């Protein structure tokens, strides 16, 4: 051949995916509503119960983390202050 | 300045340290197992999306066959001994050293012209449509 | 005459010419191999697969002829063309990143054919192998939803729903992106089933009851979904949530038509 490649320095990005698991506050799942949505409210009409992503890349139900923010505000998996970087999956 | 905006930057250069340290493990695998023509000379880099933003769109162009084997080997290794995370390939990053051939002068393509030159090697006399 | 076909493929690989002429000549060779039968046809098609995956052959030449090879395959009965399905699936590996549409078609065909021979075990594993996560070939949200739904349904029939939970997981991830309502209805039925299987009888009854008051679902399927809701409610944990569902199920007149109508009637009225 006329042109042959010898060296290559590509950058391979990695991202934690399949982040399905469990909203550890509600202990039901990362999705499929929460304890405050399958045991508390019955109507569940015009409702949401999304996910809640923080700066430390942790994931919980929006309902579960918001209620947890009443007393404590320190993201019980660490001591980070848990900024709200995203909602939903 | 503070934490929130600045800590993201301090993680970018930290991931640059992550890249070479991850390659230190990769280099250890290179010392143990020899690589064939698909993998003659590779220095791949591993970064985290939590600090380094996407350039424009992370495109999905094709790959030349020799880099195809090299990326396949690295992806297979990363999915075997580093399970729990899958890699995404992109073209808007990196470089290359294209050995051309009166002497043998190695060119340089920044992972943009690799696809174009590879098609030329397969067959010359192309155009914008090709 | 498989050796002659292989020799023709090898000679055509080293030939130089326009892409259209090469594609036509290869297509004629493929048609001749299809006209064969028995082991001769199997070896001829195996050589055809080997030629397509060869590096020298152009990608456009490779991608379409493999697609055309795949299209003629369902015509051949359920037999010899399946050891080549495994052969072709493993063959696509150096260029598995180049194209995944043919791999997707083969896996979908293989899963359905495995589904024919009462095999939800191997059909699941084959269809798991799909790289839906990639997104390079941006599988339309329905297709990823359809594939994830099929794996979950296959994993439901043999009942190993440790992965089916993890597959109904990624199914709902893409679910709130899709458009097709019938696919959404088919999803909610499967999701309601998944709740019924694992331990979520009370949650399955809620999902079944929500799906019971639908219009596009067949009246027989609507009655069947409600019948599952009644069965799930009876089998659910006896508590406040179950009592409310029992009260709700004591309203449908199509509950009365069911044979278990007496069962919840004694249940809710207290006995
Ligand atoms: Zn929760
Ligand atoms: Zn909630
Ligand atoms: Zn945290």
């Amino acid at each position: 051949k006329r042109f042959e490649v010898k060296k290559w320095n590509a950058v391979a990005l990695w991202a934690w995916d399949i982040v399905v698991d469990n909203c550890a506050i509600c202990r039901n799942h990362i999705m499929d509503l929460c304890i405050e949505c399958q045991a508390n409210q019955a109507s569940a009409t015009s409702e949401e119960c999304t996910v809640a992503w923080g700066v430390c890349n942790h994931a919980f139900h929006f309902h579960c983390i918001s209620r947890w923010l009443k007393t404590r505000q320190v993201c019980p998996l660490d001591n980070r202050e848990w900024e709200f970087q995203k909602y939903g999956h | 300045c503070g934490c929130q905006f600045t800590s993201k930057l301090e993680g970018m250069f930290r991931d640059m340290s992550i890249s070479n340290t991850t390659m230190d493990e990769f280099r250890q695998h290179l010392q143990a197992t020899g690589v064939s023509l698909g993998g003659v000379d590779l220095t791949v880099r591993v970064l985290t999306t939590g600090y380094w933003p996407t350039q424009s769109a992370t495109p999905k162009c094709n790959i030349p066959p020799a880099p195809r084997h090299a990326f396949e080997i690295f992806r297979r290794f990363y999915l075997a001994k580093h399970s729990g995370r899958q890699l995404t390939l992109q073209h808007h990053m990196g470089s290359a050293d294209l050995n051309a051939t009166t002497r043998k002068h190695i060119l340089q393509v920044s992972t943009f012209q690799m696809t174009i030159l590879m098609l030329f090697n397969n067959r010359e006399k192309y155009t914008f449509e090709e | 005459m498989a050796a002659a076909v292989r020799q023709d493929l090898a000679q055509l690989m080293n030939s130089s010419g326009s892409h259209k002429d090469l594609a036509g000549k290869y297509r004629q060779i493929l048609e001749k191999a299809i006209q064969l039968s028995g082991a001769e046809q199997l070896e001829a098609l195996k050589a055809f697969v080997e030629a397509m995956v060869n590096e020298n052959v152009s990608l456009v030449i490779s991608r379409q002829l493999l697609t055309d090879f795949c299209t003629h395959l369902p015509n051949l009965p359920d037999s010899t063309a399946k050891e080549i399905y495994h052969f072709t699936l493993e063959k696509i590996q150096p260029r598995v990143i180049s194209f995944e549409e043919q791999v997707a078609s083969i896996r979908q065909h293989l899963a359905s054919i495995y589904e024919k021979e009462e095999d939800w075990r191997n059909a699941a594993q084959v269809l798991v192998g799909i790289p839906l996560e990639t997104g390079q070939k941006q599988y339309n949200v329905d297709y990823k939803l359809e594939t994830y739904l099929k794996i979950a349904r296959l994993y439901l029939e043999d009942d190993d729903p440790v992965q089916a939970e993890a597959y109904i997981n990624r199914a709902s991830l893409l679910q709130n992106e899709s458009t097709n309502e019938q696919l959404q209805i088919h999803y909610k039925v499967c999701y309601a089933r998944v709740l019924d299987y694992r331990r979520k009888f009370i949650e399955a009854a809620q999902r079944y009851n929500e799906l019971s008051y639908k219009t596009i679902v067949h009246e027989s399927e609507r009655l069947e979904a409600l019948k599952h809701a009644l069965h799930c409610t009876i089998l659910a944990s006896a508590g406040q949530q179950r009592s409310r569902m029992l009260a709700t199920l004591f309203k449908d007149e199509r509950c009365q038509q069911l044979a278990a109508y007496g069962i919840l009637e004694k249940m809710y009225l207290d006995r």
